[PDB]
RNA sequence: GGCCAGGUAGCUCAGUCGGUAUGAGCGUCCGCCUGAAAAGCGGAAGGUCGGCGGUUCGAUCCCGCCCCUGG
């Protein structure tokens, strides 16, 4: 879309007009183009060939019958008195055609040495070469046929083809549309090398043709954005004429195939000057030519014979009968030039770049004319390109240039296409670059690119040329001076940054969380934001589940995965399947990333004027139109949690390991969490816990549902955990511990509760009743023997009592233990073990 | 399934009607299996809802409690404050010369 | 993502970048293609001067192969102050490259285009322990903040100037360590993360 | 430039040890009264070469610390004596180690900057002050609970603390049996990075524990962080999309052969096809032989460009068995 | 946008233009074996042949539409 192919010989020729004898190596030229801001994607030299590679003429053709494909035994005239007998499998040539022959002893590109062979019962004293075999073009179907008059038989093939040339593959930035021609690139090289430049579109190089009257009646609708529309006819062209070899070759090296002279002229002038041209068969035009917007439901058939559904924003060229062209994109098949065309009407127009860009993108037609118009084409060279086309086409096709010319330039007619002048201080490029440029550097460089510079004290007044509409502000003028002087002259100075505050509390908490999980045996992954296809259906979620309210992507990489992630688990479970399915069956993955949870249907905010700062009310409006993106931490586990070794066979992953991951994230976040049983897919309803920080729910953890594991192809007993980090308040506790120098009292309490009673609820009740004397409590026994009734369990806690100012007695600790036993009896129905 | 592959050895004029009998038997056993799969799956899903309940509050940390010293933590926080302002951390020996 | 960063409407400077748009069509909501919208968000909220970096996920419609990934991470740089110049941008890029490629890291800036910078440039690097031979490889884009961007945030371009840069973390990790397949950097196989150690 | 590589490493060592169940303490530089006499060190022990304080707070404790262990063991005694019997402490601080008698340097004119020769002469007159990391353990390593009765502290826990420090320092370490007081000669390991000795670890001597009043089975660690070089490795792994081949091999060696030496010999012989090797069985008995042991290793083979046959993996396994035969005298179990 | 070639077991891949993919290598499982393993020998399991429809008594195979990859 932004490519620019051109051979160095053509580029050197245009530069050499103003700088005679200018010549550089392809390596140096690539460095210069890069130094001024032209990305060189490729540098491909032609050939190389060695030995006898000569131009020949097919004087006879014998069809060798009795094979798979048509095999031809050809008598080729290579310039001497002995015709060579060549065997060839191509069928794209006839008797009398000029071809390129590689004789025995030649070496084609690729190290292929040519010699005589015994092919198809006959001898092959060489071969007829194709464009691909000579490293000239991409054509490999048939052999290369030079146009008649390209050379005489016996001429050096490398010279006629110009195989010492080098084609340059450029990637032009969208701000330098003027560089999509030999004219612009040569002008850039003249600036970089401080050369005198002769504009190939100037009136000296393209002298104006006579203007004796209108060429064709034309009506232009001005609100279509057209800035110029010129027409000039060329009558009596020879239908049998073809373009010379130098023209067809330069088109080939630029990536354009030659068809007929009329079209070859327009494509050649487009490459030379940057102004797209089109040739209409004037004998097929019926009545007044009209430039207007397309109507609703209107269609048109282009050069390729494809019907195009047009939009009311598309600009058209029409006559009384049909549409003639999709403005700035492609002409129509009604006025196209074919074999019997004798009178042509050349069209030189300047279209609105936005209108062409919209139309070409809707119709998917990025033609050579479209990509140039959408990047603005110089409107001051329209007649010059028109006259260059007429004179060159009449010269090749043996026609006559009509002295008529229609040139619509707007209402009123515009005779000055200069952008508005720009005022800028003479030292502004020096301040932005931090470089003291020599006296007059700014004014010198700005005149080089073609601008008019006047001096008003210390302030310059710069009027950019018509082919540089990208120069609208002093910053644009600064880039011109800086890039031509070379960015390498800018020194390296560290900025005066002020004292910062460093990482935030949330940024530091994430570091601690990832460090703790990795140190605890977890492996970090990067979760993809695109959800898997139908994952929530595999999870068995309700149709109104909050996780299903997703944001969709219009153009995803995979059409079956457009929705964004409302939870980090599907991405982690997908990475877990990858590891398990490749030999790593004992895995523990974790991820820290944001999720996308819309709060409403997707709504957009209109364009706010950029010319000013948006007020805080509109900022709050743009933020409210965005889905909530909270920070989440999640992890999944499968297989062995503890690896096997000399100690034992290892421990498989269980739900308690997911709960331990919660306690690790809690400890890394300096908060206290409580775990309460909950039912929440895709977890096992009997092995699932809802995590709470105080009274706020922050996530879930435990073992996944066995049906979800089956439907998702996960390993058996896979556990998961997910927490909302933004739901956890950032805490910075300042503890003030006072160590007691007095001994402690150790006691164990055994309580019998129902099986459904959580063990933490028993410890919370024992702690609440014991009082301040309780220093530490730890559960170390859960007994469910036959002495304990059914659906009941015995829990034994290790209590440690210590006073801050005295030594306790056993009755002192037993008093707090009894009060703790009474509290457990009231809160969890505990019974002292008997 | 062995009756399905035995149709390839049958004469062409017989595979039509003999095959029609095979699919009818094939769909008969398949339709009975599909419903039984759903009923047994529904029973499994209903079993985990009323049983298999664990105490999610049981202690899970088998690693003892560890802690860095608060003085080292304060020095760490003081260092991060000055690094964020561009300063660096210098060092010096505890046993010092009287010259220094 | 586009309008506040001087992206022209209906122009190849905006249409060339194929972006993930949020359904329905013409919703003006999209997945970010660069960490550059954080420039706008920072300039409206914070008081001048501003010296911030931003690290986050960015989304492009590129197919995942050995050297490209549709979802990658980028580090954004924004410095807005009184009297900032290209030399201050060059000084920041040199210090950044010296910390991630060693003391033998010397950079090279060449002109380029970005809708939000004028002048714009691309940064190349060169360190001594080059995995693929000592040569110039592309690192990221940079340049001075366009005055239109400063006007769209309420900053006077006559008093305040600023520069910027943006480099991909996924691209930086490749040629620094010599990683062969970028797919292994994102696919999440433990065989890729484990050789790097625990990390802290 | 932020933190130096060493300073960053010291934070990682402190974080990793704390997350693994260790509690940081601040060690006092003044040695307990006759601690080395309680350790039973020889009179020519390099640790006995201490720098003495002229005016100490305690007249019986005037020597400065050549090792961090006496201060950590003293803090370990305080915790156990106050009801905290299951305790794991650690400390990161510098020690002092003179290479000669305390030599002073005369006054240098303050009216000017001393030259670099005078600065180097002032630094040479000071004792060597390298930074050490050390840890002590006693009682239960794993606390009891609903899972089981817990595991007491053993020498392998001290060796694991070394590996925790090594993983934090991004370096590889090798353990070799050594006799070095106050460690138990049969439960002591000398830590090496490359070819540089960096410290010792393991269970303490029973006589040292008895004379110092320490808990039975006390284990300790001490490393010289200045002896460990800083490293910033740049790995570039390539994940092979081809399936792996699992194989196990049992090898019989002498009892004194360390299991790591057999694993290294298997790695050296298996070649680049070996992706992972893990030891999961140590067996002894009359089927094996006296003063011998059988070690079984789980091997994982994988090629980066092809699927392997079982003969492909068995060839690399046989080359590993042959490498262990030449290196540690291993015999394939039959 | 073109006519094509591809999507096949857990991994990497053969193979079929109507009734069995007598699928391979590695992966999983069983037996002999070992204190417990692995190899070896001897054996099983596992694919709804990319998805949705259609044609057909019956579709990996024939038709249509769609998803994903290379030219
Ligand atoms: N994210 C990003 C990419 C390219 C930039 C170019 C110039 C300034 C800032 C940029 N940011
Ligand atoms: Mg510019
Ligand atoms: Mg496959």
């Amino acid at each position: 879309s932004n490519a620019m192919r051109l051979p160095y010989s053509w580029l050197r020729e245009v530069v050499a007009v103003g700088a005679s004898g200018w010549d550089v190596t392809p390596g140096e030229l690539e460095q210069t183009l890069l130094r001024i801001g032209h990305e060189v994607e490729e540098v491909i030299p032609l050939g190389p060939v060695d030995g006898p590679v000569t131009v020949g003429r097919v004087a006879d053709i014998e069809e060798l019958t009795g094979y798979k494909k048509p095999i031809r035994a050809c008598a080729v005239d290579i310039g001497d008195r002995q015709y060579r007998e060549i065997i060839c499998g191509a069928t794209n040539f006839a008797v009398g055609d000029l071809v390129v022959v590689a004789l025995p002893g030649a070496t084609l590109p690729g190290g292929f040495t040519i010699s005589a062979r015994k092919a198809y019962g006959r001898n092959s004293d060489g071969m007829i070469c194709s464009a691909a075999e000579l490293n000239l073009g991409a054509d490999h179907s048939g052999i290369l046929v030079l146009p008649p008059g390209a050379a005489e038989p016996g001429a050096d093939g490398a010279g006629v083809l110009g195989l010492d040339d080098v084609v340059f593959h450029l990637a032009i930035t969208p701000d330098r549309g003027y560089c999509m021609s030999v004219r612009g690139l040569a002008r850039e090289l003249a600036c970089a090398y401080d050369l005198d430049f002769v504009d190939p579109a100037s009136n000296s190089r393209v002298p104006p043709l006579p203007i004796e009257g209108p060429a064709w009646p034309l009506t232009v609708q001005p609100e279509t954005g057209v800035r110029r529309f010129a027409l000039r006819p060329v009558i009596g062209i020879d239908p049998a004429a073809v373009s010379p070899w130098w023209l067809q070759r330069r088109l080939l090296l630029c990536g354009i195939r030659a068809t007929c002279p009329a079209v070859d002229v327009t494509n050649y002038v487009m490459l030379e000057l940057g102004h797209p041209m089109h040739a209409h068969d004037r004998n097929r035009i019926s009545g007044t030519l009209g430039v207007r917007f397309a109507r609703s439901g209107e269609t048109a058939v282009t050069l390729d014979g494809i019907e195009r559904k047009l939009d009311t924003a598309d600009v058209l060229i029409v006559d009384d009968a049909a549409t003639a062209a999709i403005g700035g994109v492609m002409g129509a098949a009604s006025t196209e030039v074919r074999a019997d065309s004798t009178d042509v009407l050349l069209e030189a127009a300047i279209w609105d770049p936005a209108a062409v860009s919209r139309t070409q993108r809707r119709l998917h037609l990025p033609s050579e004319a479209a990509r140039r118009y959408e990047r603005t084409v110089d409107p001051a060279i329209s007649v010059a390109a028109l006259d260059r086309c007429a004179r060159l086409l009449a010269d090749i096709a043996g026609g006559e240039v009509s002295p008529t010319l229609t040139d619509w330039r707007g209402d009123p007619p515009c005779d000055d296409w200069s952008p508005p002048p720009i005022r800028m201080g003479v030292d502004v490029p020096d301040r932005i670059a931090g470089v003291a440029y020599p006296q007059g550097t700014t004014a010198r460089r700005l005149a080089q690119i073609g601008a008019v510079v006047t001096h008003d004290g210390d302030t310059l007044t710069v009027t950019p040329p018509s082919w540089r509409p990208d120069l609208r502000q002093p910053a644009d003028l600064v880039e011109e001076v800086l890039r031509l002087e070379g960015l390498e002259v800018i020194p390296s100075v560290l900025p005066p940054a002020p004292a910062g505050r460093g990482l935030t509390a949330g940024q530091q908490r994430r570091r601690t969380i990832g460090r703790s999980l990795a140190l605890s045996g977890y492996v970090e992954i990067l979760p993809t934001p695109f959800l898997p296809a139908g994952v929530f259906d595999l999870w068995g979620l309700e149709a109104d589940d909050s996780r299903r309210m997703t944001t969709r992507v219009l153009n995803p990489l995979e059409a079956d995965r457009p929705q964004l992630a409302t939870t980090l688990l599907p991405a982690l479970l997908e990475a877990l399947v990858r590891n398990v399915s490749r030999g790593l069956v004992d895995v523990a993955l974790f991820a820290i990333a944001q999720v996308v949870q819309p709060t409403e249907q997707t709504r957009g905010v209109g364009l706010i004027p950029v010319d000013r700062r948006p007020t805080d009310d509109e900022i709050a409006m743009l933020d409210a139109s965005l889905p909530r993106q909270p920070q989440h931490v999640a992890a999944v586990l499968a297989g062995l949690r503890e690896p096997r070794g000399p100690w034992g066979p290892g421990r498989p992953v269980e739900a308690a390991d997911a709960f331990e991951a919660v306690r690790i994230i809690a400890r890394a976040s300096r908060v206290d969490v409580t775990l309460r049983p909950a039912q929440y897919l895709p977890w096992h309803p009997g092995r699932c816990a809802q995590v709470f920080v105080g009274e706020s729910s922050v996530g879930h953890a435990g073992q996944l549902h066995p049906a979800v594991i089956e439907r998702s192809g996960l390993p058996k007993g896979t556990c998961a955990v997910e927490l909302n980090l933004d739901a956890i308040p950032c805490s910075a506790p300042l503890p003030a511990p006072r160590v007691s120098p007095y001994p402690a009292v150790f006691q164990d309490v055994s309580l019998v509760v129902a099986a459904d009673i959580p063990a933490q609820a028993v410890a919370d009740a024992v702690r609440a009743g014991a009082g301040d004397l309780l220093e530490d409590i730890a559960l170390f026994d859960v007994f469910t023997g036959p002495q304990i009734g059914e659906h009941r369990k015995s829990l034994t806690f290790a209590l440690r009592f210590r006073a801050p100012d005295r030594t306790l007695t056993e009755d002192d600790a037993s008093a707090a233990r009894d009060a703790a036993v009474q509290s457990a009896a009231e809160r969890v129905g505990a019974v002292l073990r008997g | 399934a062995l009756a399905r592959q035995a149709l390839a050895v049958l004469p062409k004029e017989q595979r039509a009607e003999a095959g029609k009998r095979v699919n009818a038997a094939r769909n008969a056993a398949q339709r009975s299996y599909d419903e039984r799969l759903a009923t047994l799956r529904a029973e499994r899903d209903a079993a985990v809802l009323v049983a298999e309940g664990i105490d999610v509050t049981l202690p899970s940390t088998r690693v003892p409690a560890g802690a860095r010293h608060p003085i080292i933590m304060l020095a760490e926080h003081v260092a991060d404050t000055f690094i964020a302002m561009g300063w660096e951390l210098a060092e010096g020996p505890e046993v010092e010369t009287e010259q220094f | 993502n586009f309008d506040a960063l001087n992206f022209p409407a209906d122009h190849p400077a905006r249409g060339e970048q194929d972006t993930f748009y949020i359904a329905p069509e013409d919703s003006r909501q999209l997945l970010r293609t660069h960490t550059s919208p954080v420039q706008i968000r920072t300039l409206l909220a914070r008081e001048l001067p501003v010296y911030i970096i931003s690290i986050g996920r960015t989304f492009r419609t590129d197919e995942l192969d050995a050297t490209h990934t549709p979802i990658f991470h980028q580090v954004e740089g924004l410095a807005v102050d009184r009297g900032l110049s290209m030399a201050h941008l060059r000084g920041t890029l040199d210090a950044f490259a010296r910390a991630e490629f060693g003391p033998s890291a010397r950079t090279r800036i060449r002109p380029h285009f970005f809708p939000f910078t004028e002048p714009s440039a691309e940064v190349d690097v060169w360190f001594a322990n080059k995995i693929g031979g000592a040569a110039w490889v592309e690192w990221g884009g940079c340049g001075m903040v366009h005055p239109n961007v400063l006007r769209a945030t309420g900053i006077d371009p006559d008093l305040y100037s600023g520069f910027a840069f943006g480099m991909g973390l996924e691209r930086t990790l490749q040629f620094r360590n010599g990683i062969p397949d970028m797919r292994d950097m994102v696919e999440g196989d433990v065989r890729f993360s484990l050789p790097f150690g625990v990390g802290a």
